[PDB]
């Protein structure tokens, strides 16, 4: 099959840090793009960060900007995210999705639910 | 031998016909210059597909395009049909002549004979038949309105205009400055575009329109910016350029002066840009608004500028701060794509 | 998420039904996929060169 | 509260229970059965025909039941029957919608059905008296694009659409007798039962679904890929499947197993498979790739018996005659080529 | 004549000196005495000459004893009734190495050679100079033997390094032409992808230039290593025809690919609307039916007619002359205007070019790169320019002022536009498909 599970996240003060880890399974990690998107509270999906195949390509959202780290483990076949100066703003549902096609570039993922490679995802919280 | 030989004859002859027609689509399609249009949200991407010297000249190419047809399929059918008017016979010869020829002055001479062709009982009968052979969609609207479209001073009404529409509701073929385009409206397919934008590899342009305001909002900016970059590094769509439609020009200058909304928070990166040295402002724009038009644009810029490869290109522009007219815009972004189609192939670029 | 619970809902329903059914060992599908295969295996003009002789696209 | 946490819950465990539970059924493997049979040993197939009628790229075809004719669609709006003997055109039908991603031929070689971008599945007859071929009766319930669709009869037709779901309805009534749902991304392709008992469905989910044509519901999900599922096709005694995937590798589904038995696949493809279908027989598996090439496995050992040289463009679609005396291909480069 | 040949087989000695066999020779090849003695030689030499010379003579008195020499050779060769019949056959050339070798090893050494002998009365000369090819003569001195037999095989003097140095660089072009062509063609035969409707003028092209280095190419070289035309009179007629046909053919189908590209980047949207392949191939046809009648027709009814009619009715004599009215219309025609139309065309298409990179830096912030724009265009019409250009001036140049050109000019400019045609392969089918599909070819 082919399954991504989000662990980590949770309630954190602001300011605070929290370290999003991503266990990936039923496909080779080592040929798929990686991302991170988040859902903030009744408001559609928003692409957060991405991480191509090699490591190599990194993106992140505006926002996220040298607050968020995303790192991922080839061999581990797992994804990471961290998230650092967490504002309240950034309380949201972090799923961990990954490219539709193998061996690409591009992305077609990020669509309102009906995206079949996308973890369930973790709650994070940041109090007020 | 036998009847069988006589057999392979018959689909020998009804390919050869097949054939024709064949020839005479590849000549249309390949004229015809297909285009994408696709947006995000709250673009109003069906308003710009929703929206006069040529005109004319389109509407008689469709009168003409008609009679000739009606009156050629005349004697192909299998009862071939008689006029009832045989003293009409130059008059279908001449139009036996005239058809497929380019740029056409349909001088007054021919709305006689067409006239009085559509005027002949048996040339009606066979429009009758009009379901069994291929004709345009609009016929009988045109050949009722002939002795219309013949005055020097027509002018036609809007609604008149509505028939010469080519297509499925999101499909849409215009013309214009006489060239054919052919566009198609996605708007009809889910917001999964990866398996269905694979159906234009083909497609001269892709017209592209993002709201410049949706910088705040969710950053469905940001959101464009992805779906972009993902078109652009695409295997199938490397070809492809990106005509580029910036909206909602009114609402981002609202937004920007506003100031509660700020782009840097979404595009820290954007605090250390400054306004492009040739930027030529319009009047009345206060330089801020400016900057940040100028920075959206540049942000789309710097992908189409990342590949280096210069197969295709991306033409930004800003619209929506007032309806005007984009036709012309894409026209010809178009025409640039084109030239330098060839000028790449040349080496010349 | 009450959008969500009719589709987290009619989806254990769905693996639920379709997690109780008779599955059998897959060495007699395989074998018997063999079977029909090892069979049929004189009908199949893909798997024996057709010669041109005989052929009706030769 | 935290209703929600239970049903996933009984959800994760359901699914650990149909893990084991094939897991199980698993003591031997396809491979291992097949390990001493005599293989199909390296044997290539030749062009006999190439079919030129279109302007722009083929997205589909399909082999009418006669094995003579067959029919094919185009970007080109154009909508082509032809006869694989003469390499005639028997018929070209303009279609309403140029981008058309699919096409089937009904039984009785009657009626030819057609649909894509334009969410509407066009049958047309090709009996008719008056003149030449019109639209029969066009069906639109889709919210999405129409990937495919196949006629159990003269009357009722099943379709699968980028709409997630799959539909079967009936011509004359013009509405939908049923609908099947379920799918979590684009259903790409189907195949019927040689019985049109039932039938399954690749999609966009990485899984492909076996459905029934009377109860409506979905009887069981196979999953073994990485990627989206391009193409799917029936095992000639119904009782298995073989997918084509992004992820590069051809499957084969076993029904009764209710497991993945085999998968074909090469170091050297990085490249997803457009298009599938089997040899009379089933021993060979033929699948077409994004490379422009078509590998020909061997549905039992699982090496590929040869390969089809070809079209300069992606290789759309893939057929074998009903006989089995031939194979057709389709391309992105508007010829069709026919192999023996 | 002889006296250079011996001159050079032997060498000249204005002092008496000493031969292979010791014995006492002067001038050329000329033997005094074959006595040991030193003074007997003088006496002879004396006797012969008629002056008290110490053994040292004039440079003209060698000549007389040559004329001498050679005369009484010619007897002995007469009175031998062996080397009689053979030396009657022979033309003089011929008779020029007959005698170098009655010369070398005397009439009776030239008897011991019975079967060449009759294979120069049965005219077969290659046969002959293998014989000869083998000898304990040839093997003894096989340079001077060498340039003899090739004296008799070819009956010419040729026997320098520049009859090879020419031949090579002929070989060279002809195999580039021939190699070149056929490769386009056939690889446009055996590939589908090739099939474009653009293509076509390209695969004009290719005929037009495989029919240069086929037949007018190769003959025109073998005619500059015969130094003369063994065609015949009606074939030189062919041959010409051939020539001017393959030129307007190669120069015009250049011109109508330019005007190709012209309407490419010119009118785009009219580019695949307007061009049909009904109306390509009109245009091939044409090009070659002006072509023909601008050749063909004007040359096989002699309207571009003292030298001019000796050479004409002479069949051998295959050389180049037209009248000043054939020459100006002939070349306005067959290069100039096309000059004219690509010059203007590559013109406006570069200014084309140069447009759409300002669009570009206007759309770019990110003039070394114009020049990428330059050189294929410098190239196009550079290879296009430098081979016809200086030959079809230097036509209007012989017509308008007569005596200002030389014929070595004529020929060479020539044969430079010649090279075109192989050039040609090269400067146009880089085509990605045509790369492809080239180097599958080769293997
Ligand atoms: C026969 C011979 C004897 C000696 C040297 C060369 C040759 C071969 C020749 C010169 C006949 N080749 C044809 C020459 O390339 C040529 C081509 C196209 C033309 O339009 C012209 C043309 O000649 C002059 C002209 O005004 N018209």
């Amino acid at each position: 099959q082919v399954q991504l599970q989000e662990s980590g996240g949770g309630l954190v003060q602001p300011g605070g840090s929290l370290r999003l880890s991503c266990a990936a399974s039923g496909f080779t990690f080592s040929n798929y793009k990686m991302n991170w998107v988040r859902q903030a509270p009744g408001k559609g999906l928003e692409w957060v960060s991405d991480i191509s195949q090699s490591g190599a390509s990194i993106s992140y959202t505006g926002s996220v900007k040298g607050r968020f780290t995303i790192s991922r483990d080839n061999a581990k076949n797992t994804l990471y995210l961290q998230m650092n100066s967490l504002k309240p703003e950034d309380t949201a549902v972090y799923y961990c999705a990954r490219c539709p096609a193998p061996f690409t570039r591009d992305c077609f993922d990020v669509t309102s639910t009906t995206y079949a490679y996308r973890g369930q995802g973790t709650q994070v919280t940041v109090s007020s | 031998t036998e009847d069988q030989r006589n057999e392979e004859k018959a689909q020998r002859e009804a390919n050869k016909k097949i054939e024709k027609q064949l020839q005479k689509d590849k000549q249309v399609y390949r004229a015809t210059h297909r285009l994408l249009l696709l947006g995000a949200g709250e673009s109003g991407k069906s308003t710009i597909v929703k929206q006069k010297a040529t005109k004319v000249q389109d509407i008689k190419n469709n009168l003409k395009e008609a009679i000739e047809t009606i009156v050629a399929a005349m004697s192909n059918l299998v009862p071939p049909v008689e006029l009832a008017n045989p003293e009409n016979q130059f008059r279908v010869d001449y139009i036996l002549s005239v058809m497929n020829v380019p740029d056409f002055d349909f001088p007054p001479e021919f709305y006689e004979h067409a006239k009085a062709l559509w005027e002949d009982e048996g040339v009606r009968a066979c429009y009758e038949r009009s379901n069994e052979y291929q004709l345009i969609d609009c016929a009988q609207y045109f050949l009722d309105k002939i002795d219309v479209i013949k005055q020097d001073d027509y002018v036609p009404s809007d609604q008149d205009l509505l028939r010469c529409r080519v297509s499925g509701i999101f499909e849409t073929k215009f013309q214009v400055d006489k060239v054919n385009f052919h566009m198609f409206d996605v708007g009809g397919q889910r917001d999964e575009r990866r398996k269905w934008i694979q159906c234009f590899n083909d497609v001269t342009a892709i017209i592209f329109v993002v709201a410049s305001s949706s910088y705040n909002m969710t950053n469905r900016l940001q959101e464009a910016l992805n779906l972009f970059k993902s078109i652009w590094n695409n295997r199938w769509l490397r070809t492809i350029s990106v005509i580029l439609f910036l909206n909602k020009q009114d609402l981002l200058a609202e937004k920007v002066l506003a100031g509660k909304s700020k782009i840097e928070d979404y595009f820290p990166e954007f605090a250390r840009y400054t306004t492009p040295e040739d930027a030529t402002p319009e009047p009345g724009e206060d330089p801020r608004v400016t900057r940040a038009k100028y920075f959206i644009r540049d942000e789309f810029l710097r992908i189409s500028t990342a590949s280096g490869d210069g197969r295709h290109y991306c033409y930004p522009h800003f619209t929506c701060a007032v309806d005007t007219e984009n036709i012309r815009r894409v026209f010809n972004d178009c025409r640039d794509i084109i030239q330098r189609m060839h000028l790449r192939q040349y080496e010349l670029l | 998420n009450t959008a969500s619970i009719a589709q987290a809902r009619k989806l254990v329903e769905q693996l639920k039904m379709e997690a109780n059914i008779d599955r059998i060992k897959v060495s007699k599908a395989a074998a018997d996929l063999m079977a029909y295969c090892e069979a049929h295996a004189k009908e199949d003009p893909l798997l024996t060169p057709v010669p041109a002789s005989e052929n009706p696209f030769r | 509260q935290s209703e929600l946490d239970q049903l996933r819950q009984e959800a994760e465990q359901l699914k650990n229970q149909i893990r084991d539970a094939r897991k199980a059924c698993a003591d031997a493997t396809l491979s291992q059965i097949t390990n001493n049979i005599d293989p199909v040993g390296r044997i290539q197939m030749r062009t006999r025909r190439t079919l030129r009628g279109h302007l722009a790229k083929i997205y589909a075809m399909h082999w009418g039941t006669d094995s003579r004719l067959l029919v094919s669609a185009s970007q080109d709006g154009k909508l082509i029957i032809w006869d694989s003997y003469t390499t005639n055109k028997v018929h070209a039908i303009p279609l309403r919608s140029s981008w058309v991603m699919t096409c089937a031929y009904a039984p009785s070689g009657n009626y030819v059905a057609c649909g894509g971008l334009d969410n509407i599945c066009s049958i047309y007859n090709l009996k008719t008296r008056e003149g030449n071929v019109r639209v029969s009766r066009e069906l639109a319930g889709h919210t999405g694009y129409l990937s495919c669709c196949r006629f159990l009869d003269d009357n009722q037709i099943v379709t699968s659409s980028g709409d997630t779901t799959c539909a079967l309805w009936d011509i004359e009534t013009g509405q939908q007798t049923t609908t099947f749902t379920g799918h979590t991304g684009d259903v790409m392709s189907l195949s019927l039962a040689p019985d049109t008992r039932l039938f399954v469905s690749g999609a966009c989910d990485a899984s492909a679904k076996l459905w029934d044509v009377r109860e409506g519901m979905c009887r069981q999900t196979f999953t073994g890929h990485e990627s989206d599922i391009n193409a799917i096709c029936f095992f000639p005694n119904g009782n298995a499947f073989a997918t084509g995937s992004d992820d590069a590798t051809c499957r084969l589904f076993d029904l009764r197993a209710d497991q993945e038995l085999m998968t074909y696949s090469h170091d050297n493809i990085i490249c997803g498979i457009t298009s599938v279908s089997f040899s009379k027989s089933g021993r060979l598996l033929l699948a077409g790739y994004d490379d422009f090439n078509c590998n020909v496995w061997d549905a039992l050992k699982a090496d590929r018996a040869g390969v089809l040289a070809g079209h300069d463009n992606r290789v759309s679609c893939l057929g074998v005659t009903d006989d089995g005396m031939a194979v057709a291909t389709g391309s992105w480069d508007s010829f069709l080529k026919i192999w023996n | 004549n002889i006296f250079e040949m011996l001159r050079i087989d032997e060498g000249l000695r204005l002092k008496i000196y000493k031969d292979t066999e010791g014995y006492y020779t002067i001038g050329i090849g000329h033997l005094l005495t074959k006595s040991p003695s030193l003074n007997a030689a003088k006496s002879e030499l004396d006797k012969a000459i008629g002056r008290n010379t110490n053994g040292v003579i004039t440079k003209d008195e060698a000549e007389k004893l040559f004329n001498q020499d050679v005369d009484a050779a010619v007897r002995g060769i007469l009175r031998n009734a062996k080397l009689k019949p053979v030396y009657d056959s022979l033309d003089a050339v011929r008779r020029a190495a007959l005698i170098n070798m009655v010369f070398q090893m005397g009439e009776t050494g030239v008897a011991g050679f019975t079967n060449s002998l009759r294979m120069l009365q049965q005219k077969r000369w290659d046969e002959a100079a293998v014989n000869l090819a083998k000898s304990r003569w040839y093997n003894q001195t096989p340079n001077r033997a060498k340039r003899v037999i090739t004296t008799f095989r070819t009956g010419t003097w040729d026997a320098e390094v520049w009859v090879v140095g020419m031949g090579i660089v002929m070989s060279l072009i002809v195999l580039a032409i021939v190699f070149g062509n056929v490769l386009v063609i056939t690889a446009i035969a055996k590939f589908e992808r090739l099939q474009t409707v653009t293509n076509y003028f390209i695969t004009s092209l290719a005929c037009a230039d495989l029919v240069m280095g086929l037949a007018v190419v190769p003959f025109g070289a073998a005619h500059i290593l015969t130094k003369t035309w063994t065609f015949g009179n009606f074939w030189c007629e062919f041959w010409t025809s051939i020539d001017v046909l393959c030129v307007t053919a190669s120069i015009e189908t250049l011109c109508v690919i330019a005007v190709d590209r012209y309407f490419a980047i010119t009118s785009p949207f009219k580019y695949q609307s307007l061009l049909t392949k009904n109306k390509a191939r009109v245009i091939i046809l044409m090009v070659w039916i002006v072509s023909g009648l601008t050749s063909f027709l004007p040359i096989q009814m002699h309207w571009y007619r003292q030298e001019a009619i000796n050479c004409y009715a002479e069949e051998t004599c295959c050389d180049f002359f037209t009248n000043q009215a054939y020459a100006i219309a002939s070349s306005i025609v067959s290069f100039y205007v096309p000059l004219v139309i690509m010059v203007f065309v590559y013109s406006r298409v570069f200014q084309e070019a140069k447009r759409q990179l300002q669009k570009i830096d206007k759309s770019e912030g990110r003039c070394l790169k114009e020049h990428k724009a330059l050189k294929t265009l410098g190239i196009i019409m550079g290879t296009f320019t430098l081979c016809w250009l200086p030959f079809f001036i230097v036509n209007i140049v012989h017509v308008i002022q007569d005596n200002l050109i030389r014929k070595e000019v004529y020929i060479l400019l020539n044969w430079i536009g010649y090279v075109n045609s192989g050039f040609n392969p090269l400067i146009y089918c880089r085509s990605p498909d045509f790369r492809i599909a080239f180097q599958e070819l080769l293997c």
